[PDB]
């Protein structure tokens, strides 16, 4: 039975060709998930004392 | 026909006044530097000196005596054969590597 | 399921041209043109002329360039082989059936029209000294050179590798020469394998007329007594002692041929002691240490030689070529039996038909024999020529050993391992 | 080249023959 | 006539079975002479760490008398007749065989069944034999040739039977006693285990007489068990390094694991290493040759040879390449030879695989050519593919490969995988494993 | 002799997939290969993140400051 | 002829390059 690591290997990740396009696009993803993330948390540690908290306030 | 103008342009060229034939000025490359390898020992001593010769005037910024500048008649073509077989078997060489 | 075998066919030119084909309805072809071309037709000048023409055999050609002739037999799956002796060179190529026409092409090209291009030739002139390097390893080769150069005076004491002397300084000029004066109609012989006989006579008299002077036959071996004694320092002590056998031609040939079977020729068994060896058995009862020694026959059209190789220890030598030399002298004062000879004739009766089996053996054996009579002899009637040997002609080829002039060659420590006078 | 027998063979067979080719390494037959 | 007829009209080869377990197989011919031998599936792989060397030993007392003929009396009734005797062991395949004349094919025959069933095994003959193995083992020692390819198995597939040397280790040469020696030759040595090949001029019918005659001696089967059946090698990629600068040239293999024998990608891969092809400073050809490796090599003088090899064994193999050259150049052919191996995978005209073709289709025609190589095809040919395959098939197959075949084949085999490479000599110059393990795949 | 060189063992050292020495490897060469590369490409996914965002900062110092935005 | 599909596909690794950074 074909595996979970080398079912990304053989078709995905065995020429350096596509390697950069998986690296690439896995990044143009990445950077969307880690910063919305990493925002949310940031802003839930910061509850109500940033702007966008308060801004409805004044608007 | 026009061999005047290639006499006119021989003498019109300069090379000749410093007593070299048409081929020590050919520029060097992979093909020139084989056929001036493959030259048998006289040719090869004699274009040297030709040229060793040449580069001499070309720093003093003289010329050869009227008498002894390289005739268009007798403008011996030395290189050619061999450059011409060197070409052709590169020719061949890139004709077999084409298939 | 056997097929049937047909008929190794012959045609003999009027320009003199000798040619032979088989059709062995094969898959692979297999062509050589034999030549009376080799070290012994050197001479003092001239020499190493055909070690560097046996190496050029791939250089710029009249007809096809030195890249043309490479790529063009590779592409095919070919190869083009050149095989000298002494007397003879053969310039072989092998193939596939449907590319016959190409590697005779090239063949030819070769062999008839060379360039020998000056820089070309310079450029090919340190390979012989590998060549040569390489092949001196087996200290047998440089034995037999100091053998035959010790052995015979002028014709087959040429060595077969270029004298060191010579190494660059064999010109395009003297190459252009050799091949003139010996590549020739009378002096060549093209046989074939798994090809049609029409084709290879008309190719032959299309391209390989060609005639210039010597027109075959030859010069003279003319045989003497030496030895040159080259102190190596090396592990052991090999060694070679010789007197003037028969030439191939006659039954004298087969004599010293099945004499050599007699004694110690050349083992059959794998991690065997040699038992049937006459020789092994006489230096083994002797002396008991790690050794070997066998019979050695060289036999040319013109002359050949007779006697045996021995290798050994710094010490052993001494006793081991005596052992072996009184062997030798106690058979040519005629202790042998008959099934000592029917033995010999059987062994080499098949060691003959072996040497034939595979076609690379048997073109050399057609070829051997289209220059060295202009004829051919099939096995049966060397069957016969071989037990038609008496046991008188045993014992005369080897009183003709011992009666002899002697020649010499040793390489090794050779502190204590004795001259002819010696011996 | 230590024992006798491997030894056994290497004494020269016949005269050596020298071979060269284009694909073949050179050999030295006998 | 043409080639692809010629192939068709070669004889057929026949093959026969006795009730006992023994294969029989023959190629008929019009010559006189004939070889004749045995083959079995015995050997190193078969072996195990207790008694490692006893193929090695059973060839080496084999051909010293039998039970029935003592001594030397074989040795001098075989060379007597006219005829040669002869042995070898690979590691899975061990074979005796004797080269006749046709008229002797009898006993020929006989004598072989006499070397294989009743060998004596004379202890005074074993203790003697233990000492010319002993120097044979120092032998090997100093060919530096057979040393890299020794340690190229022994690391390859490091830790299972492939490791071992057919020859054995000199602490088991110097202990191994009769009793391992013939439990071997009780165990292997046996009729379904076992092929008789002959070929040259010579009816089957008769040699079938003769092995019924003979050889249905053979036991047919086990006890039940002690019936060793081949559990499969590990590869491993890994290097071993054996540092020497006092030799003169260092010898590099270096190879990937292999197909196995039944697989048909070996066609495609012997056109691959007839591409890369083989070199030797002896060589006419030099700078004009075919494969751009030797071209180079030619060149520059990278190497004094090299040699691309495809290894098999019943499941696995090695394929790859071996190089001797001088101490400055062996990043320099490796970066070659990596090169090549890429390339091929990657990009590969369509002229130099017909020339790969070419070259392998003129080496099956000319190795089968006499009768003992013949002989070894079919006793090796059973034992292996399980038939005698013939050159038309051969001729199928080859015709079958094209460019992409070769690249979908080399790419699989070779691109991004770990090689098993062994170095012996001044190799103070070859490259990291890394760097190897870098080469293996491209920057494409 | 050279025979007596065996290979130390390994199994110390080796990956699980790999230990059983009856066993061939090429079934899990792919995924012993698929692992480390994920690793690579993993790490040159995240500093590529990284990367973007340092060079962009620098380039947007380089662009129009915001009292000159504000005084436009 | 083989570096036809390479070339494409690194002609799409550039492409969204210049979308990666800008
Ligand atoms: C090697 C890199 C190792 C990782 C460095 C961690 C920081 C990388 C990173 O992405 O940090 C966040 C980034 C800004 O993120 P936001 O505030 O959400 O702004 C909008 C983003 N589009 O700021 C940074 O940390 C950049 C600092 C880079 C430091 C590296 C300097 C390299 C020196 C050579």
């Amino acid at each position: 039975a074909p595996t979970l690591t080398a079912r990304l290997y053989s078709l995905l990740f065995r020429r350096t060709s596509t390697f950069a396009l998986t690296i690439v696009v896995g990044a143009l993803f990445f950077e969307r998930a880690f910063d919305q993330g990493a925002d949310a948390i940031y802003e839930h540690i910061n509850e109500g004392k940033l702007w966008k908290h308060i801004k409805h306030k004044y608007e | 026909w026009l061999e005047g103008i290639r006499k006119w342009y021989y003498n019109a060229a300069g090379f000749n006044k410093l007593g070299l034939m048409r081929d020590d000025t050919i520029h060097e490359n992979d093909d020139v530097k084989e056929a001036i390898r493959r030259l048998p020992e006289n040719l090869y001593n004699d274009r040297v000196f030709r040229i060793k010769r040449a580069l001499d005037l070309s720093m003093r910024q003289q010329i050869l005596p009227k008498e002894q500048w390289t005739k268009y008649e007798e403008d011996k073509s030395y290189l050619e054969p061999y450059l011409k077989e060197v070409i052709r078997e590169r020719k061949e060489r890139e004709e077999w590597a084409k298939k | 399921v056997p097929p049937h075998p047909q008929d190794l066919e012959f045609t003999r030119l009027p320009n003199g041209l000798v040619i032979a084909s088989l059709e062995n309805y094969a898959p692979a072809s297999r062509i050589g043109l034999f030549i009376k071309a080799g070290s012994r037709y050197e001479n003092s000048n001239n020499l190493g002329t055909s070690h560097l023409l046996r190496l050029a055999s791939s250089l710029t050609t009249k007809g096809a360039s030195s890249f043309k002739i490479t790529r063009g037999i590779e592409a095919v799956g070919g190869k083009l082989s050149v095989t000298s002796t002494r007397e003879n060179m053969a310039y072989t190529v092998e193939c596939l059936r449907d590319d016959v026409d190409i590697l005779m092409e090239f063949l030819l090209n070769v062999t008839t029209a060379p360039e020998f291009r000056r820089w070309e030739v310079a450029a090919l002139q340190p390979q012989l000294r590998i060549d040569k390097a390489v092949a001196l390893q087996n200290p047998q080769a440089h034995v037999i050179e100091n053998l035959h150069a010790a052995a015979y005076r002028n014709a087959l004491a040429n060595s077969l590798y270029c004298p060191d002397y010579r190494i660059g300084k064999v010109t395009p000029v003297e190459l252009h020469d050799y091949v003139q004066n010996h590549f020739t109609s009378a002096r060549m012989a093209l046989i074939g394998l798994g090809v049609s006989h029409p084709v290879l006579k008309q190719v032959a008299e299309q391209f390989l007329n060609i005639r210039g002077g010597l027109g075959l036959s030859g010069a003279k071996a003319k045989y003497h007594g030496g030895e040159i004694r080259e102190q190596n320092g090396d592990s052991l002590v090999h060694a070679a002692l010789v007197a003037e056998s028969a030439a191939i031609g006659s039954a004298e040939a087969n004599a010293f041929s099945v004499l050599q079977h007699v004694l110690g020729a050349g083992p059959h068994v794998k991690r065997g002691s040699n038992a049937t060896s006459s020789l092994y058995q006489a230096v083994a009862k002797g002396v008991h240490q790690p050794f070997d020694v066998s019979a050695f026959n060289a036999s040319y059209s013109d002359s050949g030689l007779f006697g045996f190789y021995t290798i050994s220890q710094a010490a052993s030598a001494g006793d081991v070529i005596k052992a072996a030399y009184n062997q030798v002298k106690t058979i040519a004062q005629g202790n042998l039996s008959n099934p000592d000879v029917q033995a010999a004739k059987n062994k080499l009766k098949a060691g003959y038909l072996m040497s034939v089996e595979s076609s690379e053996g048997f073109l050399d054996e057609v070829g051997s024999q289209a220059l060295a009579a202009g004829s051919y002899t099939p096995p049966s009637t060397v069957l016969q020529q071989i037990d038609a040997v008496a046991d008188a002609d045993v014992i005369n080829a080897a009183k003709k050993f011992v009666s002899g002039r002697k020649s010499m060659a040793a390489s090794g420590n050779l502190g204590h391992t004795p001259f002819i006078d010696e011996l | 080249v230590l024992c006798r027998e491997s030894l056994r063979g290497q004494a020269a067979g016949r005269p050596l023959v020298a071979s060269v080719s284009l694909n073949v390494p050179a050999s030295v037959r006998y | 006539a043409t080639y692809a007829q010629a192939l068709q009209s070669v004889p057929e080869t026949q093959v026969s079975q006795l009730d006992n377990g023994l294969r029989v197989a023959s190629e008929q011919s019009s010559q006189p002479t004939c070889t004749v031998g045995v083959w079995i599936d015995a050997g190193s792989r078969y072996e195990s760490e207790k008694n490692n060397g006893a193929g090695y030993f059973v060839e080496h007392l084999a051909f010293k008398g039998t039970k029935n003929r003592p001594g030397n009396a074989l040795e001098k009734e075989v060379e007597s007749m006219g005829a040669h005797l002869n042995a070898y062991s690979t590691r899975e395949h061990t074979a005796y065989y004797i080269k006749a004349l046709s008229k002797d094919l009898p006993k020929a025959v006989e004598l072989l069944a006499d070397i294989v069933q009743n060998c004596s095994l004379e202890d005074s003959q074993i203790e003697k034999e233990r000492d010319v193995i002993l120097q044979e083992l120092q032998e090997n020692d100093t060919s530096m040739r057979d040393v890299v390819f020794n340690y190229l198995h022994a690391t390859a597939f490091q830790g299972t039977p492939l490791a071992q040397s057919v020859e054995g280790p000199s602490e088991n040469v110097r202990k191994l006693s009769r009793a391992d020696l013939t439990e071997y030759l009780s165990r292997h040595y046996k009729a379904p285990r076992m092929v008789l090949a002959a070929a040259g001029g010579l009816e089957h019918r008769q040699l079938l007489d003769l092995a019924q005659k003979h050889f249905s001696g053979l036991s047919g089967t086990y006890d039940e068990d002690a019936v060793p059946t081949l559990s499969p090698c590990r590869f491993t990629g890994s290097q071993i390094c054996h540092r020497e600068d006092g030799l003169p040239l260092a010898h590099v293999a270096i190879a990937v694991e292999g197909p196995g024998w039944a697989h048909p990608d070996n066609v495609a891969l012997q056109v691959a290493n007839a591409i890369i092809g083989h070199y030797d400073c002896t060589y006419g050809g030099g700078a004009h040759l075919s494969s751009p490796l030797a071209s180079i090599a030619a060149t520059n003088k990278l190497c004094q040879s090299f040699q691309t090899f495809n290894i098999c064994y019943a499941d696995t193999g090695l394929l790859g390449a071996h190089f001797v050259c001088d101490h400055m150049s062996i990043d320099d052919m490796m970066f070659v030879l990596q090169g090549q191996w890429m390339r091929l995978c990657t990009s590969a005209t369509e002229s130099e695989v017909l020339r790969g073709k070419n070259l392998l289709r003129n080496a099956l025609v000319s190795h089968l050519d006499g009768t003992t190589p013949v002989c070894e095809d079919i006793g090796r040919s059973l034992l292996t593919y399980g038939r005698r395959i013939p050159l038309a098939e051969w001729e199928s197959r080859i015709a079958e490969v094209d460019a992409r075949v070769v690249r979908e084949v080399c790419s699989k085999y070779f691109y991004d995988q770990c090689p098993a490479v062994a170095g012996f000599g001044p190799i103070e110059q070859l490259p990291d494993y890394n760097r190897i393990r870098s080469g293996m795949f491209w920057l494409r | 002799s050279h025979t007596d060189i065996k290979v130390p063992d390994f199994s110390d050292y080796r990956r699980p997939e790999v230990l059983d020495s009856t066993k061939s490897s090429k079934e899990s060469s792919e995924a012993r290969k698929g692992f480390s590369y994920l690793v690579t490409a993993t790490t040159t996914v995240g500093v590529a993140y990284a990367a973007k965002n340092v060079v962009s900062q620098f380039v947007s110092s380089m662009s129009a400051s915001a009292d000159v935005l504000a005084m436009s | 002829r083989n570096w036809v599909p390479t070339a494409q596909l690194w002609g799409a690794v550039g492409a969204v390059g210049l979308v990666s950074a800008t």
